């Protein structure tokens, strides 16, 4: 999964 | 409101204690109680709110993905019928996830966003609104899926428009908004080219503004820039 | 019983799904529902029950320790009075921990232990009874602390007596009982010499019986033996 | 903390 903040 | 009898300052203190104890459900309940006191949130308080709910919903999303993967396998050709239990439990976790998202969206609508006038608060809350609609979109499969996607897109777009007018390109909230809107494009809106374009433009514009920053601000901005690059590496 | 309308087999299936999803509170609720169907538990079901509650209570114990450490610091000479919040929240976590332990002890008393006749089930349940009294003892500070300690000791001792008569020295339940009773001696009963003696005698007796085991049983037994040695290294 | 199972 891609990075989110 | 079970927290209505506790002082606002005590709720914030307990949210911080709950964080240290890794009790994120408690943390979120304390911060919901603080929001429901009706006063605007300071910077630190907004981040306490977001940390708490991000951890709660993040665990629920991880569980939903595990269950959804098991369920799709039970539906392959040649799998042994197991009855309704996998679907039922996936649905249970899904409904609890949706409830958390509706709670957060409710706090933003009553009345955090309408009272947020400074860009740092308004962009932060609109980013959160996009994020929680995005989590709803991840599990949506019905008549409302397109509308949930458009609600996420609309919140992110309003946040983007404000951020581009009112914040420098290195502002970590602006960077994190772009990171997450880029993920929305890639994973939700079936727009990988838009996701890649947004991540790369955001990174390059931030690079060119790093020279204006102190050492501490530089660390903050380059941390989020590295996430943009990480996603670009995953996608290209 | 919120689980009273669900089939026993569906509760067990969902407990397994909850484990895979790392939803241990759900896992424990499903296994409590299965126990409350009134039938004895198989080996696999007993381990599902213990895994679920061990994870739930383990998180609560970790949080209680963090909060207790903060609280003791707020009580040092030269600390700044913060009001009641640290104590109140430590108490909240403590009360929830006590409730989980009382729930487990209640299941063992109604009616898992009284129906357990085989050594593998009876020793397992009595070990659990000692463990959950031990967790109660960890937070006890009042008129009942000595009695809670003696309840843990009594359960562990009955389990030990059965295990020595009915199980080989390499049986992993026997080994894990001894490991945990040794920890009780060291950390609860202020008897480090008894803790060390028990761990060393258990290890040496198991060593001498390893030759009777298959490769798979050998792996199971030596894993727990290594924990005994780890504790002995910590304590000597 | 010591090991328990
Ligand atoms: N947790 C607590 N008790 C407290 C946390 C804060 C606080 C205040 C401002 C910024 C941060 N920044 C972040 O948490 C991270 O960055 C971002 C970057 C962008 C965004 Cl929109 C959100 C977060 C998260 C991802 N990794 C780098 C830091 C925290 C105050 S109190
Ligand atoms: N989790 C699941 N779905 C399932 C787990 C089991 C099962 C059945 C018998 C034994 C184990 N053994 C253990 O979990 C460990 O050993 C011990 C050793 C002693 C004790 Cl009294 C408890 C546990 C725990 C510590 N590390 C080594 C293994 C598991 C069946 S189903
Ligand atoms: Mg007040
Ligand atoms: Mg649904
Ligand atoms: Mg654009
Ligand atoms: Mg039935
Ligand atoms: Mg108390
Ligand atoms: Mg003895």
């Amino acid at each position: 999964f891609p990075a989110t903040v | 409101g079970a927290m209505g009898s506790m002082e606002r300052a005590s709720l914030i203190q307990k949210a911080k204690l709950a964080e240290q104890a890794e009790r994120y459900e408690d943390m979120a309940a304390f911060m919901k109680g603080a929001v429901e006191k009706g006063e605007e949130l300071s910077c630190e308080e907004r981040n306490l709110l977001s940390v708490a709910y991000k951890n709660v919903v993040g665990g629920q999303r991880a569980a939903w993905r595990v269950l959804s993967s098991i369920e799709q396998k039970s539906n392959e050709e040649g799998s042994e019928e197991k009855g309704p239990e996998v679907r039922e439990y996936r649905e249970k976790v899904e409904t609890e996830l949706q409830g958390v998202c509706d709670t957060v969206l409710g706090l933003l609508d009553s009345h955090l966003i309408k009272e947020a006038g400074d860009a740092e608060s308004r962009v932060f809350y609109l980013k959160m609104k996009g994020d929680y609609y995005r989590y709803l979109a991840e599990v949506a499969t019905g008549d409302d899926k397109k509308r949930i996607i458009d609600s996420a897109r609309s919140a992110y777009q309003e946040a983007m428009d404000i951020s581009k007018k009112e914040m420098p390109p290195t502002n970590p909230i602006r960077l994190g908004l772009a990171l997450n809107f880029s993920v929305f494009h890639y994973e939700i809106a079936n727009s990988p080219e838009e996701a890649i374009s947004l991540a790369k433009t955001t990174f390059d514009e931030a690079m060119a503004d790093l020279h204006t920053l102190s050492e501490d601000s530089y660390k903050d901005s380059t941390l989020i820039m590295q996430l943009l690059r990480d996603n670009l590496t995953l996608w290209t």
